RNA sequence: GUAAAUUUAACUGUUAGUCCAAAGAGGAACAGCUCUUUGGACACUAGGAAAAAACCUUGUAGAGAGAGUAAAAAAUUUAACA
């Protein structure tokens, strides 16, 4: 690269600032890609004691997708050590209080737990919608692509791919449907 | 309603539904019937 | 019409094996970002122009959230340490290349 | 003359790359003006 | 017309994977042919500059360049100072091309030379053993014997 | 004089002046600044990938934590570029 | 010294990716053929004795 | 197939025992319960089952910034009846 010294070792240990995208993704996923990614594991160069993390912006957290009933199954628990500081909160309770707090416990969650963790959390960036503000819009680089594939619903099929799906019976004449 | 975990006609009009996620006899004529699965 | 990755980050990948089978030859330029993807560089009528040497000494705690704000760190990188450690951290250390 | 010391990463080049040394931007594709993700231009 | 066999096009109708084509056997040797001619004269005219290698040395995989330092963990029943040629080169290239031995490539293809400089002993190691509520304690201390080599030169041949 | 880089041993002040003096006297033309690539920016710890190019044909590329700095380290790219003292030339032969 | 290569010489790890993803393609289409088709280029063993 | 065995000479120390699998006895076909027998392991190492005595993998000792492995990650979602 005949870079010299100095800046050869910033490109190297420079931060980058991905962007990821809620909208009906799994925050597990995006837990998991944004967690890989504040670690810095996705750098040949990581090392735990290197500070190799990278910035995650995660916008439309408000929009985010649960696959099955989790919406009603999944609990989160705190405390509050007074005694009676138990609460319990479903996960659409959670969500209709805080719009990024799903998003942001499950990138806590799937962190490791060492003193580094506070820090990855302070670099990761949170968003409702589709609102970021100016200086991070100008930090951006590298939109992540999403984990999920949008399952795409009927009514935006074209009529091309419609027509060109075979129909699979013959209803009789004399039904009313 | 009754709670039980096996549940039995007792009429001729009684009626199983499932709601709530828990199967339920339904009697219009016989309300003691009613009974609610475990 | 065949490449076993994409060919437009790092290197123009061209793979062979020679006539006896025995070694594989790679063969790998790199690749130059092109003009059109790149970017341009971003560019007291009586006194003088006095310079603007303010420095106000925040105290210790908003000094220190503001350099967490701007590092994006936490307050404890920023807090002091004893004179144990301080002593015992190595102020010669080895040097290689 | 050496000290009989421990001796870290037992080997010692000063040229330890020749392709250029990874920075995060190596294995990056390049895009049309350089736009940033959504940037409205 | 529908083939016997066709499936509507679904989620998982088809595999998600895209499908890949490899390139035809004649045509793909003729490529390789002048992949491999083309890096030959490269080699020829000397279009390359600080080579490196990986070799396999004392049990070790080294990736080594020119004006090179390494450790070796034992003697090695050479005297200081001394010229060798390192063989197994598993793998050698330099910019804009690289070699790949098939585990090695050939002696008529690639010599590694390098020089016995120092034949020392490691900083004492410490070895105990010690298991409590039982007076179980051991001490050893031992001191290997290492050699270092400077890796001189790196040299390719046109054989390809 | 093995491991050492050309202008750690030679010091210099200003490369691009050097550079622009070097291209017109083998007749190219004037080298273009453009910001390659970015990352950051409002931070206090950006990257800029500033690449010198010539007739729109990429000739040096340099980082840096300001566009000056990164355009003076490209200058010095290609400086060493033409100069043939890279970090990839081939070594001493002894 | 993977490792190795893919901190400081990542043109030739972009080699070695490829050079592997092209064997695992190989190894594909010999699992999907089936048969007695050619082994692939490089996915020739060669063999000492 | 292997290399130990018996005898002679000289003595110390162990002789307050735990789980697991199996065949039983007592007790409640209770117990991390008690009592015999066969066989493991523990009272010696290391990896695993979350931490871990006793379960599984594995033993003979050092250095290595090499490599192949052993055991090793729980699956399940139910009631219409003329
Ligand atoms: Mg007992
Ligand atoms: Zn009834």
């Amino acid at each position: 690269s005949s870079f010299s010294r100095a800046p050869q070792q910033w490109a190297t240990f420079a931060r980058i600032w991905y962007l990821l995208d809620g909208k009906m993704q799994p925050p597990g996923k995006l837990a998991a890609m944004a967690s890989i990614r504040l670690q810095g594991l996705h750098k040949p160069v990581y090392h735990a004691l290197s500070d190799c993390g990278d910035h995650v912006v995660i916008m439309n957290t408000r929009h985010i997708a649960f696959s099955g009933n989790k919406w009603e199954q999944k609990v989160y628990s705190s405390h509050t050590g007074y005694p009676g500081g138990f609460r319990q909160v479903t996960a659409a309770q959670l969500h209709l209080r805080d719009p990024v707090a799903i998003v942001k416990l499950a990138i806590y969650g799937m962190l490791p737990k060492n003193l580094h963790r506070r820090t990855m959390m302070e670099r990761l960036h949170l968003f409702p919608d589709e609102y970021i503000p100016e200086d991070i819009l100008k930090n951006l680089v590298e939109e992540l692509p999403q984990p999920r594939k949008i399952p795409k619903r009927l009514d935006e099929y074209t009529q091309e791919e419609i027509d060109a799906f075979p129909r699979l019976w013959t209803p009789p004449e004399d039904y009313r449907l | 309603f009754k709670n039980k975990t096996v549940l039995k006609k007792r009429c001729k009009d009684c009626y199983l539904v499932k709601r709530r996620g828990r199967w339920y006899v339904y009697c219009k004529t016989h309300p003691r019937h009613k009974q609610r699965q475990m | 019409t065949y490449s076993p990755l994409p060919d437009d980050y790092n290197c123009n990948v061209e793979l062979a094996l020679t006539s006896d089978g025995r070694t594989i030859v790679c063969y790998h330029p790199s690749v130059d970002i092109p003009y059109e993807h790149t970017k341009p560089i971003p560019r007291d009528q009586v006194l003088k122009t006095r310079l603007e040497e303010k420095v106000e000494h925040l105290e210790e705690g908003p000094m220190i959230e503001q350099l967490s704000k701007m590092f994006f760190t936490t307050k404890h990188r920023w807090y002091p340490h004893g004179r144990y450690h301080r002593c015992r951290k190595n102020l010669n250390p080895p040097k290689d290349r | 003359g050496l000290d009989v010391i421990r001796i870290r990463k037992p080997f010692h080049t000063d040229n330890p790359s020749i392709q250029g040394q990874w920075h995060p931007f190596t294995n990056k594709p390049t895009t049309f003006r350089g736009l940033r993700p959504r940037e409205v231009q | 017309s529908y083939l016997p066999g066709y499936v509507p096009k679904t989620s998982l109708s088809s595999p998600p994977w895209p499908e890949v084509v490899l390139p035809d056997p004649v045509e793909e040797t003729r490529h390789h042919a002048e992949v491999v001619k083309k890096v030959n004269e490269m080699i020829v005219t000397g279009q390359y500059g600080r080579l490196f290698a990986v070799v396999h040395f004392a049990s070790r995989q080294w990736k080594v360049t020119s004006e090179d330092l390494i450790l070796i963990g034992n003697e090695l029943d050479l005297a200081c100072g001394e010229r060798i040629r390192l063989e197994k080169v598993l793998l050698v290239g330099a910019d804009n091309f690289t070699l790949l031995g098939k585990p090695l490539l050939g002696k008529d293809l690639v010599r590694v030379e390098a020089t016995v400089i120092e034949k020392t002993e490691s900083w004492p190691r410490i070895i105990m053993r010690f298991r409590k509520r039982k007076n179980f304690k051991k001490k050893r201390i031992v001191t290997t014997p290492q050699t270092v080599l400077r890796i001189n030169s790196i040299e390719i041949a046109p054989c390809l | 004089m093995t491991g050492k880089e050309l202008f750690e041993m030679w010091k210099i002040i200003n490369p691009m002046g050097l550079l622009v003096e070097e291209l017109k006297k083998r007749n190219v033309s004037a080298p273009e600044s453009r910001l390659t690539r970015q990352s950051g920016g409002t931070t206090a710890l950006p990257l800029y990938f500033v690449g010198l190019y010539c007739d729109k044909k990429l000739i040096a590329e340099g980082p840096g934590e300001t566009v000056l700095v990164a355009e003076e380290e490209a200058a010095r790219v290609a400086l060493r570029k033409l100069y043939g003292f890279t970090e990839n030339r081939r070594p001493w032969n002894y | 010294v993977l490792a190795d290569l893919a901190i400081y010489e990542p043109k030739t790890f972009k080699s070695l990716a490829a050079l592997a993803s092209r064997r695992r393609h190989e190894g594909f289409a010999a699992a999907l053929g089936d048969g007695k088709e050619p082994e692939g280029i490089f996915s020739r063993v060669v063999q000492y004795h």
